[PDB]
RNA sequence: GGCUCAAACUAGGAGCCGAAGCUGCGGAUUUGAAACUUGUUUUCAAGUGGUAGGGGAGCGUUGUGUAAGCCUGUGAAGGUGUGUCGUAAGGCAUGCUGGAGGUAUCACAAGAGCGAAUGCUGACGUGAGUAACGAUAAUGCGAGUGAAAAGCUCGCACGCCGGAAGAUCAAGGGUUCCAGUCCAACGUUAAUCGGGGCUGGGUGAGUCGACCCCUAAGGCGAGGCCGAAAGGCGUAGUCG
RNA sequence: CCACUGUCGUUGAAAAGCCAGGGGAUGACUUGUGGAUAGGGGUGAAAGGCUAAUCAAACUCGGUGAUAGCUGGUUCUCCC
RNA sequence: UGAAAUAGAACCUGAAACCGUGUGCGUACAAGCAGUAGGAGCCUCAAUUUAUUGGGGUGACUGCGUACCUUUUGUAUAAU
RNA sequence: GUCAAGUAAUGAAGCGCACAUGGUGGAUGCCUUGGCAGUCAGAGGCGAUGAAAGACGUGACAGCCUGCGAUAAGCUUCGGGGAGGCGGCAAUAUCCUGUGAUCCGGAGAUUUCUGAAUGGGGAAACCCACUUACCAUAAGGUAGGUAUCUUG
């Protein structure tokens, strides 16, 4: 239930090495040629030289 | 008249954590695990103070022995051939001269075998 | 040459921000402003505030040329805990410790 | 491990290894013996594991005299490294930080030395970014505002209570009530929202309640009784 | 109003609860307000039960730094 | 501005625990109080008429090595 | 150059030690407005002319502290003093001041309510009164008196 000796940094750290944040893919949308997240709408609406509005 | 224990404190724990640097862990960092690790370095030095005389004539006898054996005789002739001729060369010197000089160790050889 | 802005006292653990960091230490800034609005956690938005202050200063104090920036380095520290107090069952207490930290950037070629 | 005319056993023989034992070299020290003789010098002899414990010799820190001295803004104390010296406690010097004090030598006095006492106070770790976010009555969407909306306002739809989860009080609390304004702290998340911060407003009685008149239990109680003192009881009365 | 059974909970939503069942429910009943009994004392359809989450002698202060042939700790150095 | 702003109001100094970032070396075939006695390699400063020594950082590999205190006849003790 | 055998170096998801530079935290050093123990003197009480301790108010300014008491950071008088001042956090505004202000010392006046509280009562800062004199004509105001005990 609890330790029996306290753990050290190093083991500690060896733990938390494997979290890692996640990165979204990037794209440009042709028509509007702004950074958006992959397979994701643009801010301004624009997705595929379609318009959402 | 009061005495306050800070500098005084920290002097003496200073010394131990500077003789304990380069340890592992608490042993480098904090008081109760360094001061017990300092002492027990210092033990280990003062048996291997001892121990490192018997290594090193340890080493010497092997590097004799295989010298020896080169030049067809055992360590335990030698030396006694050494003791029969009366040559006082000791084992570290003896160990040197068969390691980087191969002619004299073999007229020392010579010398012990012509004494057996 | 190394351009600097805090974001000392963000309400984040330095321990969420780091990992935020640890993805845009050494990259351009482009690449680190990307990474930092299209990042799932908190720490992010404090991360990008703290970045377009450092470049904004590198900007307009010293007049550097953004295009060739780059985070040179970034480190998050430990800020003041706020102390709180958790009931719990049987009339027991607890502490709750509401941690802050303190954002460092600095950017240069 | 492996070993069979052994690397087993018996009886011998010769070599070697083998300890902090002995010897060799250098150094320290206790006692004793000799002499320049209170370390003034050199020697010799025997010693120098140690718990409880006894004896001897010192280190450092605070303060007093020495001291109206000496050091010190050309940088005191303190903090942090380095070099060096001594058997040790420790001393000395100095780079960096620091900004106003320190203290030589010898004496004198101690709140004079911490690693432990499930020791006390404060700070910070591991567990660990783990358990949990407090009735399984339930939410979905469209607008508004806003830096930001699953939670706020409005709208539509859905669900729950409905001898209550609706309404009026007493007790208790005391501004939590309404409006505007804000999101640092609080709200177990976000917050534009709030019983949160700040600033203003709001409680109108001959008939409601209190006060007031009356008294129950129970108190107190001119005189009175009792009791070492303090006080206890009690009549008229007065409160309740 | 009570608390007979079981699960859950046991760092609990709760320092005694929730849920499903259960008992009394016009009486030796339940409850609101005010008052009375005080510690070797009170009260007790009696369990040593209750007397402010404390009861084989409440709590606060004082004697008091009670006493403890018991446990724990007891801080710088070197020499014999 | 101030002499000074890591004297900026949580403000003289600013230690330790604890937690970051950077540089140097080591570490993914190897078992244990984590040190010590050796010791290759590597990195870094100084010399030196130029890879040889000296100082510093790390430590492949080999030998030895079961913490401290207390209490005990006796503790690595899995006794405190 | 092909094949075969043998054998180096290189790795770092993270970790370790050293150093450099930071965060946290508040030790240390220095300092004091505060305490402790004394010596030499003085004094040893305050109160029904209402005490000690309070409640509520009082400012140009919202809160607290300080002082003050409906004459409410205060009034009168008598001395000192001579240029600033309207107490502190804590400043601002209106102002005062050589026609002597602020400030200090002596005396006097005012001194709400509770509290021995003393007209009765009471859950302290509250309720209810009686009565003397005067004033008002309305549903009151001003100044008093009304506890108990002891001795005369």
């Amino acid at each position: 239930a609890v330790q029996k000796s306290r753990k050290s940094r190093s083991r500690r750290d060896m733990r938390r090495s494997h979290h890692h944040m996640t990165v979204a893919e990037l794209s440009v949308d042709a028509t509007t040629g702004e950074k958006h997240r992959r397979h994701h709408m643009t801010k301004d609406g624009f997705y595929r030289g379609r318009q959402l509005f | 008249a009061r005495v306050k224990r800070g500098v005084q404190a920290n002097r003496r724990h200073k010394k131990i954590l500077k003789r304990a640097k380069g340890y592992y862990g608490a042993r480098s960092r904090v008081y109760r695990v360094a001061v017990q690790a300092v002492t027990k370095a210092g033990q280990y030095a003062y048996r291997d103070r001892r121990n490192k005389k018997r290594t090193f004539r340890r080493l010497w006898i092997a590097r004799i022995n295989a010298g020896a054996r080169l030049n067809g005789l055992s360590y335990s002739r030698f030396i006694n051939g050494m003791k029969k001729a009366n040559i006082t060369i000791d084992r570290r010197v003896l160990a040197d001269i068969a390691m980087h000089d191969a002619a004299t160790f073999g007229a020392l050889v010579e010398k012990a075998k012509a004494e057996l | 040459m190394e351009v600097t802005a805090k974001l000392r006292g963000a309400a984040i653990s330095a321990q969420k921000v780091r990992l935020v960091a640890d993805e845009v230490r050494g990259k351009s800034i482009e690449r680190a402003l990307d990474i930092l609005t299209y990042s799932n956690k908190k720490g992010a938005v404090f991360v990008k505030k703290c970045l377009n202050s450092a470049i904004a200063n590198a900007e307009h104090n010293h007049g550097l040329d953004i295009d060739g920036l780059k985070v040179a380095t970034i480190y998050v520290d430990e800020g003041i805990t706020l102390k709180r107090i958790l009931p719990r069952a049987k009339g027991r207490a607890d502490r709750i410790s509401k941690r802050t930290c303190h954002i460092t950037i600095k950017v240069g070629e």
